[PDB]
């Protein structure tokens, strides 16, 4: 930033790129390295009623896994299936399609 | 969505300008002279060299150096013993024996750190009820062997006592996160 | 690269090993400022893209 | 007090340029080739 | 609605139960099981012979197209007779699916590799190999991959303590680097972090 | 929240170090993308889950 | 001109470490030269700017 | 305070010290070993007794949550002062 | 015994063997295959050094952590040879030079050093010194370094009585100064042996023996106060012995009959020399001594270590002085020496 | 008490397979020796491998034996292309452990172990 | 003191400030401290303006920077590339990894700190250490062998 005007030219065609408006060394556009204190919110769960822990535990939630077909506990002209819809094609992008 | 980036769209046909264009810039090398002239952009910007030691790389009041065993305003040190930090350190590094003081209090008489086992990951000063034990600024603490490298109680509390200066405002200006 | 460590050590101390994103979320919340000199950084990111 | 936390401002964060932006910059080839030959005439004369 | 409780499909759940119906029914000679888990995710266990089977339906069916191999490893659970579960997981590019194929083995009976149908398989059985023992028939180079030249043991075992039997270090007197019986300076301390409370009452087994 | 945040896919059409050279430089970009409109999207609240 | 500005903050930098003296002992065991505010010294002698 | 055994070598506020024929002194022969030398015992016998009025007395350490986790202390016994479990201040009821 | 020497572990690397050893000869060529087997089997080594921190610094990986303390020392300074041997049990002396400097020589160096070693180490308390002259060290040698090494013998004897004397004959090894010697004759046209090699007689012994004995006198109990002879398994002529040392480099063999007083003085030609010598006239001296029979002596047998041979420990010394066509050559390539019964 | 073969149906098929991975580690042996630089001689290589093979002699499941002649083949084809080094091979000797003596006064004398 | 004690002092000054001013790491990381190692090579913090220049060869390199974890199948490579440096050769182990086995201490497959292997002249302790910190770590060693005296301790021999 300190540069003079005759090297910020030289920079700046040689370059072809406007270099001092995007410059790679922080000056002064930072924050300040000292902060006001902050003052952080809380959570949904952060109330004093209706805020039992059975009612918002996903932990105990989780299930033993459902057996569809079983060697040993079941002792063994539908639609084909797939296991889930075919994926749709890609967009082609609107922003910028082709480099 | 997607796009291509090496795939050009249709073809830009044979002209007597394109193709004296494309002899122009395989024969006199114009890709090459503006990486020269980007280059030479380079050569005539500002160095992004610091002046160390004289000048230090900026740092964060967050930043996990080496550790330090702190005390109470009144001087007593803040570890009551409990080896939480024991506990939640995952590579193992912290070692506690303690017992009984004199006048009754849970206070460590071993408190060991390998700090060539440390991993510097803040468990143990997240994990410390009492804020006993911190990780101050300090990483200039480069040793010639390996055995002064391992941390007991008295090198801690010792550390503690120099880098408290820092420490309690570091702690202050960011303890309202944690 | 160096930048984009410094903004490491901002968020979590160590400015490569975070140990920050956890479980249940991240760590610790963005200290003040660091919002806006990400944008600081990602506004002229692009410049040296063009360059390499 | 007042919730403080690290928000962007309300009137929102400015443009980012991400597009790839080559600079475009050179003389045509005809041009090129002729002072080629200009100098080529000049130095053989 | 709840913020803390991750949020759940139940039509992902139905469809991949519905492809376990059809892949069970089109392959009864080795499936064993087919589950879904409430996490939606579609197991299928199959006879350790069957390998081969179900991993070519799998990647050439139409209707399943499980052309990438995710990934393929071994679980060890010393308490069963055949102590090696063989996990492959599977990704469908064309369907945007995951399926997992488990088989079993243990220390003397080899199940047949699937690098004939996947090429990652190679490496990903070299690496079961070293690190469980578990040998696999028609390979075309089985050997080891992660650990040292010439270590004895495969570490990845239970039974295999972690920090192993050897170590080595810089003899001056012979000039090389020698392995040595294992010597700690400090032990690794083990801790019992297990709460004799029940966490989990949908997984309360019965009693013996 | 990749499915809240807009971006494009850099593919490659010959399968050669100079396409994944390009599809890396190109989903820099797009990561740059990214980075502001989650910049813009910052929202409000806590970090933690709120479970103990 | 910009040059002559130039020469001038390097004239003041020669002149502006006491003497030359002082000049040779911050060039030699600092490197550099530049001039700034002094904010402080200690109790040890560290000059900070 | 810091104090020296027989063999010249100062001991910790743990108490430990080598012993005159205890070869683990050579470690320390043309080095030095360090003690911190400020005790928290005689650090606390330094602290004056915090006098209140309060039957039940409440303590954090100061500072808020810079300190310990709170805990409530009992003056009731008149021979003996309460002292707190975790910062080791000491707390005295009134009886005037 | 302390608590703190009590021995532990099962004799690793991180185990106690017991013993804490002040080693003064540690930088030298057997002082470090002896602080290696010290290292080994887990013990204080105190190494005192006089040289520089990086000339030791190849020391600094043979023991544990905390196992190897390193403090500078001088020759001159009772001072500090006490405070090196102030705690320990195992004072193991193998203080020496082949030439003399003009701040040491060859009295000095085997006799006032080891003297003030074993007077500290007496006055300190150690119950075991284990001093290293050399074979053939009884009096009256036609060299001075034997008669300065055995008159150095009898100081040590004086001082402290019960030390454990190791006579060791021309130690072979990687960082010899003998087989490393004998390929370095290949620089020169000829072999100058004095009388074309023969009437001398030369049993090497390994540099690993030497030091498994040394660490077997350190747990000997019935070591004290004895005089050990370190012998190799077969006697050869010097003739023989370097006509197998050219075999096993390949290099070439040509010797040549030279009188030995015109030996000794191109010896101390050479010898005189700012730097370490090639050779010295105590060097050829020492090279034209013929080796005695231990038959009363006690040796690695009786200590307890089985004496490698020359000719099954010979690679891993020769191996780096010859060409690269004769580089993967094995063994059984090159005929041993013809070894004799007297 | 039938379980499923590897290789071999029977033991015999299994030591011909031994027979025949001896025969290629006996032929090896002096290969190893002059390629890298080792300090044993080629009478020391096969009296080791001669002594591994006895030290597994007392297999005598078809199904052990045979993952055994693989180990023994792959060990092989990883000494054949040069992936073991002089160290690899001569930790094989184990000439820096003091071995631990047999005797129970030994024992007692050295520790606690058994 | 005598003429040639200062004589040789100030040669050795010179031969030291020459070693100093002239160590070259050879090309070789392994890990995390291997990125941070050529972070510190990066513009910011300047090697090669402390005068530090990486080249690939251990011939023709001086330092030798042990920057990650060194497993047993890494270790004889190690040693051999420590061996094949020429004799005034000095080492910095860098991380928690290299220094005493960091986070893999207790790994079936990690070497217990690469000074087992290799003896190590400088310790820089972090996971990682900062470029800052490997810097420091530089420094200290120049330092240190700015304190060695090989002329002086010859002329006492
Ligand atoms: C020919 C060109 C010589 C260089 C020159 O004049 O550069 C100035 C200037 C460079 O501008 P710049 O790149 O923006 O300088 C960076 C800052 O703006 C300005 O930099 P700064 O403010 O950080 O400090 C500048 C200051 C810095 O002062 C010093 O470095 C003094 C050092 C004293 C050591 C004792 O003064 C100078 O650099 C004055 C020019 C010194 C040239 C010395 C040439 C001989 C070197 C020795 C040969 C033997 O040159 C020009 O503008 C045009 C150059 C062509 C002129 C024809
Ligand atoms: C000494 C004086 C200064 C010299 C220049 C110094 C500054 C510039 C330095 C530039 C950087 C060079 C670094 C190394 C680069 C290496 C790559 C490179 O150059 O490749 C060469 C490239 C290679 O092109 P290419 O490799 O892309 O081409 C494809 C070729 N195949 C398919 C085989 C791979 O160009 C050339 O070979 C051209 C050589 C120069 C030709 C000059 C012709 C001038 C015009 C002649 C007359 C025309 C009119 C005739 C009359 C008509 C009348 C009507
Ligand atoms: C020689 C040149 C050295 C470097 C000079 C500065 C580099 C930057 C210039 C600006 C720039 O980036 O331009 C990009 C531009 C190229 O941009 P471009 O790659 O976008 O191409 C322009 C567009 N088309 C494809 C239609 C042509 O450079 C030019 O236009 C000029 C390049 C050719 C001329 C230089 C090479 C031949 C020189 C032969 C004689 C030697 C000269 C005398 C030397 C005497 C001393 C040795
Ligand atoms: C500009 C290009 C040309 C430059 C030419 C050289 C310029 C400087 C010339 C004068 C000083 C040269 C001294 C270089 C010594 C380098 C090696 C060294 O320090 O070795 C230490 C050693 C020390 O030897 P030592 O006796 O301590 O033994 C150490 C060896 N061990 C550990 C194996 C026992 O050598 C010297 O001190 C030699 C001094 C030579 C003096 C010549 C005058
Ligand atoms: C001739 C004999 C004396 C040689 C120099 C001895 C003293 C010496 O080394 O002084 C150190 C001085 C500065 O070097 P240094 O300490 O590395 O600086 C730190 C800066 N951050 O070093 C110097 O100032 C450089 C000395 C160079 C001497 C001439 C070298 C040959 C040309
Ligand atoms: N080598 C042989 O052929 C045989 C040797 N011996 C004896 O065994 C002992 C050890 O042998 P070896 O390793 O080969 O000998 P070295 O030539 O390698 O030197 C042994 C050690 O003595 C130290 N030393 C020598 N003079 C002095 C002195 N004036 N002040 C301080 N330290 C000194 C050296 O230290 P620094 O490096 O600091 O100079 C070196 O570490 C010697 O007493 C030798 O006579 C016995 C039989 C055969
Ligand atoms: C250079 C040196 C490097 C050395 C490398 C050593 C390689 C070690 C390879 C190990 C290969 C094996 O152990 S697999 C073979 C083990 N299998 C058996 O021993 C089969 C059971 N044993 C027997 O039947 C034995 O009796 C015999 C001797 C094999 C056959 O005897 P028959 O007569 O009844
Ligand atoms: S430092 Fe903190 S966490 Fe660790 S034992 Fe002490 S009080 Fe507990
Ligand atoms: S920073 Fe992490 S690895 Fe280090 S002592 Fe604390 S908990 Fe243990
Ligand atoms: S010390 Fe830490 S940062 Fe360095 S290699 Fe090890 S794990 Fe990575
Ligand atoms: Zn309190």
């Amino acid at each position: 930033a300190s540069a003079t005007r005759v090297i910020q030219k030289l920079r700046n065609w040689a370059s072809g790129q406007d270099l001092q408006a995007k410059l790679q060394l922080r000056y002064q556009e930072i924050a300040k390295r000292t902060q006001p204190p902050p003052k952080l919110p809380v959570g949904p769960s952060h109330k004093l009623s209706n805020n039992y822990y059975c009612t918002r535990d996903g932990r105990r939630e989780v299930v033993p896994p459902s057996i569809i077909m079983s060697s040993q506990k079941a002792l063994v002209e539908k639609k084909a299936v797939t296991p889930a819809p075919p994926m749709k094609r890609w967009e082609l992008s609107k922003d910028q399609p082709y480099l | 969505t997607y796009k291509y980036v090496n795939k050009k769209e249709q073809e830009s046909e044979v002209d007597m300008k394109s193709a004296t264009d494309n002899a122009a810039r395989i024969l006199m090398w114009t890709e090459l002279i503006r990486g020269l002239g980007m280059t030479l952009s380079y050569l005539f910007r500002e160095p992004a060299t610091i002046n160390y030691p004289f000048e230090k790389g900026p740092l964060s009041p967050r930043f996990r150096g080496e550790h330090a065993l702190r005390r109470y305003p009144s001087g007593e040190e803040r570890c009551i013993a409990c080896k939480l930090c024991e506990a939640i350190c995952p590579a193992q590094a912290i070692t506690i024996e303690a017992e009984p003081r004199a006048d009754g209090s849970r206070r460590t008489t071993r408190y060991d750190i390998d700090m060539t086992k440390c991993i510097y990951c803040g468990f143990c000063q997240e994990a410390c009820p009492v804020d006993a034990i911190v990780e101050g600024p300090n990483f200039e603490f480069s040793t010639e062997t390996h055995e002064e490298l391992l941390y007991n109680k008295e090198k801690l509390l010792n550390n503690g006592d120099k880098w408290e200066a820092e420490i309690a405002a570091n702690i202050q200006a960011d303890y309202l996160y944690r | 690269r160096e930048k984009m460590f410094e903004f490491y050590e901002r968020v979590s101390g160590a400015r490569m090993h975070a140990a920050y994103i956890r479980p249940g979320g991240v760590h610790q919340d963005l200290p003040l400022g660091l919002l806006d000199d990400i944008y600081e950084f990602s506004k002229n990111f692009s410049l040296r893209i063009d360059e390499v | 007090s007042k919730v403080k936390q690290d928000m962007p401002p309300p009137g929102g964060y400015g443009p980012i340029d991400y597009k790839r932006n080559l600079p475009r910059r050179g003389l045509s080839g005809y041009s090129m080739f002729a002072v080629g030959i200009g100098a080529l005439i000049f130095g053989y004369w | 609605k709840r913020p803390t409780v991750r949020p759940r499909s139940d039509v992902t759940h139905k469809q991949l139960s519905a492809f376990g119906e059809y892949v069970a029914e089109i392959l009864p000679k080795y499936v064993q099981q087919v589950q879904v888990s409430c996490l939606d995710e579609l197991e299928i266990c199959i006879h350790p012979d069957g390998v081969i089977p179900t991993l070519t339906f799998l990647r050439d069916h139409t209707n399943a197209q499980f052309k990438s191999l995710a990934d393929l490893t071994a679980v060890d659970v010393p308490t069963r007779q055949n102590r090696f579960e063989i996990v492959y997981n599977l990704l469908s590019l064309r369907f945007n699916s995951r399926i997992r194929v488990k088989t079993y083995a243990d220390e003397l009976t080899p199940i047949d590799s699937i690098v004939s149908v996947h090429i990652a398989a190679n490496w990903y059985e070299r690496e079961v190999w070293d690190m469980f023992g578990v040998f696999f028939f028609n390979h075309p180079d089985l050997r080891r991959i992660l650990t040292d030249y010439g270590f004895e043991g495969h570490p990845f075992r239970k039974d295999f303590p972690l920090t192993g039997y050897v170590e080595l270090r810089y003899d001056d007197e012979v000039k090389r680097v020698v392995a040595e019986p294992v010597e700690l300076a400090q032990e690794f301390r083990k801790f019992d972090l297990n709460s004799p409370w029940e966490a989990f009452p949908a997984y309360r087994q019965p009693p013996e | 929240v990749y499915d809240q945040v807009e971006f494009d896919v850099p593919i490659g059409s010959r399968g050669d170090c100079y396409d994944r050279y390009l599809c890396r430089v190109e989903e820099m970009r797009q990561s740059l993308r990214i980075i502001e409109q989650c910049l813009n999207k910052m929202p409000p609240g806590e970090i933690k889950v709120d479970d103990a | 001109m910009e040059l002559v500005e130039v020469l001038k903050r390097g004239v003041q930098q020669v002149t502006g470490h006491g003497g030359l003296r002082g000049l040779l002992r911050v060039f030699f065991r600092a490197n550099d030269i530049r001039i700034g505010t002094l904010v402080g010294e200690d109790k040890y002698g560290n000059k900070y700017y | 305070g810091v104090q020296v055994s027989p063999s010249g070598e100062k001991i910790t506020h743990t108490g430990q010290v080598y012993d005159e024929k205890d070869y683990r002194r050579v470690r320390f022969v043309d080095r030095q070993k360090e003690v911190n030398e400020n005790f928290a015992i005689d650090l606390i016998a330094q602290q004056p007794v915090n006098e209140v009025e309060h039957r039940i007395i409440a303590c954090d350490g100061g500072g808020g949550a810079l300190g310990h986790p709170k805990v409530y202390i009992n003056l009731d016994k008149e021979t003996k002062t309460g002292t707190c479990g975790y910062c080791g201040l000491q707390f005295k009821q009134h009886h005037h | 015994l302390h608590h703190a020497v009590i021995p532990h572990g099962k004799g690793g690397r991180s185990s106690v063997s017991g013993v804490v050893a002040t080693v003064f000869g540690a930088t030298g060529f057997l002082g470090r295959y002896v602080v290696n087997h010290l290292g080994r089997m887990g013990s204080q080594v105190i190494i005192p050094y006089r040289c520089d921190v990086y000339d030791i610094m190849h020391l600094r990986l043979m023991g544990d952590l905390g196992q190897l303390t390193f403090l500078e020392w001088d020759a001159r300074d009772k001072d500090s040879i006490r405070k090196a041997v102030q705690h320990s049990n195992v004072v193991i002396n193998l203080i020496g030079r082949e030439w003399e400097t003009r701040n040491f020589d060859f009295e000095d160096v085997f006799v006032n050093i080891p003297r003030a070693i074993a007077q500290a180490s007496k006055e300190a308390g150690v119950e075991r010194f284990i001093h290293v002259s050399h074979l053939n060290a009884s009096m009256k040698s036609s060299s001075k370094s034997l008669r300065s090494k055995a008159v150095g013998e009898k100081e040590v004897r004086s001082v402290f009585p019960e030390a454990i004397i190791i006579r060791p004959s021309d130690i072979f090894g990687r960082e010899d100064r003998f087989l490393n010697h004998f390929a370095n004759y290949r620089w020169f046209l000829a072999v100058p042996l004095v009388s074309l090699g023969f009437k001398t007689v030369k049993q090497p012994v390994y540099v690993a023996d030497v030091s498994k004995g040394i660490v077997n006198a350190t747990k000997d109990p019935d070591a004290v106060g004895k005089t050990f002879a370190f012998t190799g398994p077969n006697r050869y002529l010097l003739f023989h012995l370097v006509k197998y040392i050219f075999g096993m480099t390949h290099r070439t063999f040509i010797p040549y009959p030279l009188p030995l007083f015109v030996y000794s003085w191109i010896g101390k030609l050479f010898g005189l020399s700012p730097f370490e010598p090639w050779t010295t006239k105590d060097k050829v001296e020492r090279i034209h001594i013929s080796d005695v029979m231990p038959t009363d002596l006690p040796g690695l047998e009786d200590l307890g270590v089985q004496p490698t041979p020359l000719e099954l420990k010979s690679i891993e010394v020769l191996r780096r002085h010859r060409t690269y066509r004769w580089l993967s050559s094995e063994i059984e390539e090159t005929k041993p020496a013809k070894t004799v019964n007297y | 008490t039938s379980v499923k073969p590897i290789f071999s149906r029977d033991l015999n098929e299994a030591k011909r397979r031994v027979r025949e991975l001896y025969r290629a580690w006996y032929r090896e042996v002096p290969n190893t020796v002059h390629l890298m630089q080792l300090d044993i001689t080629v009478k020391q290589g096969r009296d080791k491998v001669r002594e591994m093979f006895m030290k597994n002699a007392h297999v005598t499941d078809p199904r052990v034996v045979d993952l055994l002649v693989i180990k023994g083949k792959m060990e092989l084809q990883e000494t054949i292309k040069v992936w073991k080094q002089r160290t690899h091979v001569m930790r094989f000797f184990h000439e820096t452990e003091t071995p631990r003596p047999k005797d129970f006064l030994s024992k007692f004398y050295m520790g606690h172990d058994p | 003191r005598s003429r040639a004690e200062y004589v040789v002092t100030k040669l050795d000054d010179l031969i030291n400030w020459a070693r100093r001013s002239s160590l070259w790491p050879m090309t070789f990381g392994l890990a995390c401290c291997a990125v941070e190692m050529m972070h510190m090579a990066a513009p910011r913090y300047d090697m090669d303006r402390f005068g530090v220049v990486f080249r690939a060869s251990p011939r023709q390199a001086d330092v030798m920077i042990v920057a990650g974890t060194l497993t047993n199948k890494m270790a004889p490579a190690l040693r051999k590339v420590y061996d094949q440096m020429p004799e005034p050769r000095y080492v910095v182990s860098m991380g928690s990894c290299a220094n005493g086995g960091g986070y893999y201490h207790y790994s079936y497959s990690v070497v217990r700190g690469c000074d087992r292997i290799v003896p190590v002249d400088i310790y820089v302790p972090g996971c990682p250490p900062t470029a800052e910190a490997l810097l420091y770590g530089i420094l200290q060693l120049q330092r240190k062998i700015k304190r060695e005296q090989k002329l002086k301790i010859w002329y006492r021999r």
